[PDB]
Formats: C-alpha cells, structure tokens, sequence
C-alpha cells in the first residue's frame, strides 16, 4: 500500500537523474555521447524496475 | 552529482542508524545484540559513505574509477546482516563460520575483480558469484530448518529478512557486471545512485522490517 | 509467481525496442535525436513500471 | 516497426477470441453471454489491429499521426466491458445506461482531441477525463454494492475484474498525454507498444480472469 508510492517516487526521481545524463550528453553536441547516457539509462532503468518489483515481492508476500 | 549522491547515501545511513540506536534504547537481554547488530550495519554504512562524498578513497583503476570504501563497507557490513540472520536462525560457532565465510569471499572477490584490468576479472567475479550462490544455499536450506525449529514468531521474521536478502543481493551482481567494473554500460552516476538505493534497503529497510516485527 | 516471469520477460522486451530507437536515432549523427529517443525511451519505461505494479497489485491482492 | 507492433496485437487479440469461443462452447444459459461477449470484446480489437497492420486508417493530424481504428476500437469494446461487469454485478437497464453513456464520452473525447490542434485538445481531454472519474465512482461505488447482493463467487470475480480494470484503464490517458496527441514525448513506437500491453491485459488477461473462476461459480450453485 505504501510500498507503491515509495517505488512509485523514487522511479520518477531516478528517471529525473536518468534524463539529466541524456541532457548533459545532448549539450556537447556528440550523438554517441547521448547514446552511451541513454542506454545507461535504459539498463539503469530495467534494474529499478527489477529492485522495485524485488522489494515488493520481499515485502508484500 | 557523485558527491551529492554519496552524501544522500550517507544521510539515508545516519538516519536509520540513529533510529535502530533508539529502539533498542530498553532492550532485554535478548533483543540487545539484534539492535546493536543493525547500529554497526547502518553506523559503519554511513562512514563509507562520508569517506566517499568527502572524495577519499576513489582509486583510479585503467580508465575506470573503483570506489574503494564501498567495498571495504561491503567486506565488513555483509558478514553482520548474515550475523544477524544466523542468530535468528540459531547457529552456533561452526555454522556461522560457514556462513561468514563464503560472505568474505563474495566481497573480496567483488573487491579484487574490480582493480583488476582484463579478462582476470571475470575470472575473480567467477569466484564471487559462485560463493554467493553457496551463501543463498545455506539461508534457504540448513539456516531456513534450523529457524523452523524455533518460535513461529522468530520464523516468520526471518522467512521475511531471508527473502528480502536473497531477492535483493542477487542484483548487485548484474550492476557489476553491467556498470564500470564489468562491460562498463552503466555510467558511473547510474551505478552508484542504483547501489545507494539497494544499500539503504537491504541495511536500513532490512532493519525497520525487524523493528516492526519486535514490536 | 508466474506474473513476476511475464511481468520481468516484457520489460526486457520493452528494452530492448527502447534501445533500438535510440541506436536509429544515434545512425542520424543528430544529438537531438537521440536525447527525443531517449526521453521516450525513459518516460516509457516509467509508464511499464507502472503498468507492471498495476498487474502485480491487480491479480496478486 | 508500427505494422509488427500492430500483428503482435493482432495475434494476441485472435489467440484470446478462439480460446475465450472454445471455453464457452459448452456454457449453459447464464453463462452463455459471458462467454460471447469475451469474443466480441477481443474479436473486434482484432479487427482493429489487423486493419492497422495493414497500414489503414492511419490518419494524418498536423506532423503526428492518430491511428483512427485503435480509437474506434475503443469506443466499441470498452463498453462491452463495462456490460460484462454489469451483467455481474446484476444492474438492470437504467444503471446500465448510466456507465455505459459515461464510457462513451471518455472514448469520443480522447478520439476527438487527439484530432485537435492546440488548447482545445485538452478541454476534450478534460471532458473524457471526468467522465473516467464519474464511470469510477460507479464501478467501486453502486456497482459494487450491487454484486454484494450475489453469490460470494460472483462479488469475488466482479471485484478481481473490477480491480484490473480502474487500475489499468487509468493508465491510458497518462500515455495519451504524453504520446503524440498531448505534448509527444513518448515517440509512436513506444506509444504503440505500451498500448498493445495494455489492450492485450485488458481484454484478453480479463478474459482468462474470468474463465479461470467459471468453475468454481458453476461448483458454487450445485455442479
Ligand atoms: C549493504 C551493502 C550490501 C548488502 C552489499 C551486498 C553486495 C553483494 C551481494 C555483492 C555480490 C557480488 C557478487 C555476487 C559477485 C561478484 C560481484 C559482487 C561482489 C558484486
Ligand atoms: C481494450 C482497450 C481499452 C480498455 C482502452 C481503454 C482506454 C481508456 C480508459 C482511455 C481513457 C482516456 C481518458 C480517461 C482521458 C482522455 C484520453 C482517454 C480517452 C485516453
Ligand atoms: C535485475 C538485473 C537486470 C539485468 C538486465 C540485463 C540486461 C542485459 C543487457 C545486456
Ligand atoms: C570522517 C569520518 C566521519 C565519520 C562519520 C560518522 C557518521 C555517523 C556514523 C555513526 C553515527 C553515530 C552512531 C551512534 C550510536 C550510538
Ligand atoms: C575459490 C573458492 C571459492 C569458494 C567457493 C565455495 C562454494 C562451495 C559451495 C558450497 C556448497 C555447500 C553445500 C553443502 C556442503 C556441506
Ligand atoms: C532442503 C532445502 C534445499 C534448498 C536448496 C536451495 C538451493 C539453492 C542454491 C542456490
Ligand atoms: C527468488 C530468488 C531470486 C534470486 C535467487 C538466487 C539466485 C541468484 C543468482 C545470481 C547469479 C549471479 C551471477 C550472474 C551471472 C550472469
Ligand atoms: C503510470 C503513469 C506514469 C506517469 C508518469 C508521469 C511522469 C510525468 C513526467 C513529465
Ligand atoms: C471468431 C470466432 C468466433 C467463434 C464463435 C464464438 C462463439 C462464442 C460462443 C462460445
Ligand atoms: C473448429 C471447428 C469448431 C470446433 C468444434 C466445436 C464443437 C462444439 C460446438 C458446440
Ligand atoms: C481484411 C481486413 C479485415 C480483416 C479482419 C479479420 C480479422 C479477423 C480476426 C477475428
Ligand atoms: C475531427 C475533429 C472533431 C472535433 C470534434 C470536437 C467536438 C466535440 C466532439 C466530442
Ligand atoms: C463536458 C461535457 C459533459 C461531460 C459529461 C461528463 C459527465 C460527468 C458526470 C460527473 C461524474 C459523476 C457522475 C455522477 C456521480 C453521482
Ligand atoms: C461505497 C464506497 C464508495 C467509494 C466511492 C469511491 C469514489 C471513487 C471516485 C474515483
Ligand atoms: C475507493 C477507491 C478509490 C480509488 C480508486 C479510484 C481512483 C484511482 C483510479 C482512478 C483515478 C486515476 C487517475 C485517472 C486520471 C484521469
Ligand atoms: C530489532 C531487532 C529485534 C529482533 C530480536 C529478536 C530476538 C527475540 O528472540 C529471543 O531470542 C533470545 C536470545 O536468545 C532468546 O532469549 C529467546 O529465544 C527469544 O525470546
Ligand atoms: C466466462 C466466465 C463465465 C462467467 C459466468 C458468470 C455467471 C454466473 O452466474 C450466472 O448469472 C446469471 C445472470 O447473468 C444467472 O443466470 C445465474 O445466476 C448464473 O448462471
């Protein structure tokens, strides 16, 4: 119940640090350096996802 | 901001350290070493994480920078969460040993394969990983029977701090694996504010689960 | 059980298309184009969170 | 690529229909229309998804693209499964017309402002918006009290049903505002993507819901 808004929020802030890389790589202007942000953050993002979902499976069940 | 993330770990640590040392403020004498267990846990947490966001300790290892307290944290934290789930299972000296055992290997090994260039790495991470499935061994078989045999109460808490340990540790691998010291696709900031979030869950959120269940 | 397997499978899957706009958008050259990639990728990824805990807590509760 | 996304739906709808026809081909008289509208639920999002996989009814808006028959799609099928937990819960006519009128408006507004230039898409937004909040109300409120005054495997079912479908329909208008028809910064692909998700749980993971309680209702009563 609580679980939720916890994960729910720590997501949209590690997204918001995700972005943040993404941007900084856009402002050199290097299309390579915004990939190598932006796949960090695709597999950043699929390994929250995992300890999120790992959280609530260890604490909920 | 590394900094920046380094001292959120550390606030995260302190706090959590502070409200474990205040619990256990009237504890028995057999509830006392649980609480101070899980102060030295958080407590010692929460120095390599200062030490880091003060910048000390970042060694620069072939075009990739180990930050080396985390490990030493890891080294010397780990072997009191197993401690502590050793005493709720009930071990004695020769079970422990075991435990703590294949616990120091997970870490040093960890610890090594990142100062290491080349394919010799995965080699030391081979040696982890392996011992590290041993550990889950124990905590879900002999450690999980020997827990059984006591209170439904101290079972259950343990079942709950089992779970949330083998569920959470197996991921730190894939960030080694996937960040810096392996193929190197997390960049550094990423990997760091994914492993301060798995360290103040499976530290501070371990201990407020075994706060809750003493109550 | 057998929700954690779907619900893990398909965010690699949802990855794995994540990535592949962003290498698209990387063979341009257009930095730009790769942070527009990006941001989609990461805000996607957030909404298949969301979608994910949603199953978990409609078919597990 | 859109029209693999589109046959991934396609297929997922048809595999669904056939399976949700099989199960209901021995069903007495009161499951029979249960069973039937299933089939019409996931058959018609096939038809929709087949249609766009053919590269048809994708309709040019400004710079981005709305793809007409998914909309369409909706405006049929959510109804349909609104009846279904309707015919649950045991409404009569009236409260029937009641959900379903609002169901509407929610699916004419998103179709009508993702065909809208400017501000004025999201006053159409807006609209479908509070009519998804009245349709709510209505689903975990009345409705909800109503199959109370069933069985406890019908109240069960309607709840699990209930529950799936406020939680993940509510996740829709976030993607449509973030997709192209609101400030597009989720591109097509990964708009498409999460949808075909979403209609596939929607439709076909409530359909396998409620085949998987048939059973135990049938055992409920005598058999
Ligand atoms: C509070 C900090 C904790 C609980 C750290 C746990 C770290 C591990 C479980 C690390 C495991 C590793 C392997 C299993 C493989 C080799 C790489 C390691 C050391 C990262
Ligand atoms: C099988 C396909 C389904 C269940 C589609 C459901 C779509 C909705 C619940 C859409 C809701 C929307 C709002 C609430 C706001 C305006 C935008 C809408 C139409 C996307
Ligand atoms: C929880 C760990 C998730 C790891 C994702 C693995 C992705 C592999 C890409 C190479
Ligand atoms: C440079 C070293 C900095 C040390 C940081 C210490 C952080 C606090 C950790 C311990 C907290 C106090 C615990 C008191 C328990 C009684
Ligand atoms: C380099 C050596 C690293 C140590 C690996 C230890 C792994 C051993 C696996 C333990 C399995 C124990 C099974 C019960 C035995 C009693
Ligand atoms: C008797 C219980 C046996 C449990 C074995 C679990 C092995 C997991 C090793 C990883
Ligand atoms: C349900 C419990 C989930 C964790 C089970 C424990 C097994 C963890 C396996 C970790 C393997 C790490 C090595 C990965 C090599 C690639
Ligand atoms: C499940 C819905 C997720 C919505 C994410 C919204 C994030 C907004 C950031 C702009
Ligand atoms: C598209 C296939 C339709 C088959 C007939 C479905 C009949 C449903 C009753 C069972
Ligand atoms: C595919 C042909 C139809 C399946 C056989 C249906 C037999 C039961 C009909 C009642
Ligand atoms: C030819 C275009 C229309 C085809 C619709 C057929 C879909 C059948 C799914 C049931
Ligand atoms: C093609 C655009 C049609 C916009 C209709 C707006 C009027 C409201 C209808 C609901
Ligand atoms: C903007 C045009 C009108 C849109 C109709 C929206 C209907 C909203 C009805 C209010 C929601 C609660 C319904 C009554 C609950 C009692
Ligand atoms: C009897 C319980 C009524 C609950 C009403 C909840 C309304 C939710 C609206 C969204
Ligand atoms: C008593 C239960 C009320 C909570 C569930 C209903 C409210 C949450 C789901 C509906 C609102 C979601 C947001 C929709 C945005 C448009
Ligand atoms: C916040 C941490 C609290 C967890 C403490 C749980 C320990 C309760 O367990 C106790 O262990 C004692 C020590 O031997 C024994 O006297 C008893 O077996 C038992 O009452
Ligand atoms: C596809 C899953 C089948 C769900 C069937 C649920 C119907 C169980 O209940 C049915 O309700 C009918 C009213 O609609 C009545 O005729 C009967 O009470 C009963 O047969």
């Amino acid at each position: 119940g609580a679980v939720f808004i916890f994960v729910g929020a720590l997501t949209v802030l590690f997204g918001a640090i995700a972005y943040g890389e993404v941007t900084a790589a856009a402002a050199t202007g290097d299309a390579a350096a915004v990939q190598e942000a932006a796949v960090s953050a695709i597999l950043g993002l699929i390994i929250l996802l995992g300890i999120n979902l790992g959280l609530v499976a260890a604490t909920l069940f | 901001g590394l900094t920046t993330l380094f001292w959120l770990g550390a606030i995260g640590m302190l706090v959590g350290t502070l409200a474990f040392a205040w619990a256990g403020r009237d504890a028995g004498s057999g509830e006392r070493r649980y609480y101070v267990t899980l102060v030295g846990i958080s407590g010692i947490a929460a120095v390599a994480y200062v030490v880091m966001a003060l910048g000390v300790g970042w060694v620069p290892v072939a075009e990739r920078t180990v930050f080396a307290p985390r490990y030493i944290d890891w080294i010397l934290t780990t072997p009191l969460i197993v401690y502590f789930l050793g005493l709720l299972a009930g071990l004695d000296s020769r079970e422990f040993g075991i435990v703590i055992t294949l616990n120091t290997v997970v870490m040093l090994a960890g610890f090594a394969g990142a100062m290491v260039p080349g394919i010799e790495r995965y080699a030391l991470f081979g040696m982890g990983a392996v011992a590290f499935l041993g550990l889950v061994y124990y905590l879900v078989g002999p450690m999980t029977e020997s827990a059984s045999q006591r209170s439904s109460g101290i079972k259950s808490l343990y079942v709950r701090l089992r779970n949330l340990t083998v569920i959470l540790w197996a991921i730190y691998p894939f960030i080694w694996l996937l960040g810096p010291p392996g193929v190197a696709l997390l960049t550094p900031t990423v990997d760091v504010a994914l492993i301060v979030y798995l360290d103040l869950v499976t530290k501070v959120g371990f201990g407020f689960i075994a706060l809750d269940a003493a109550a």
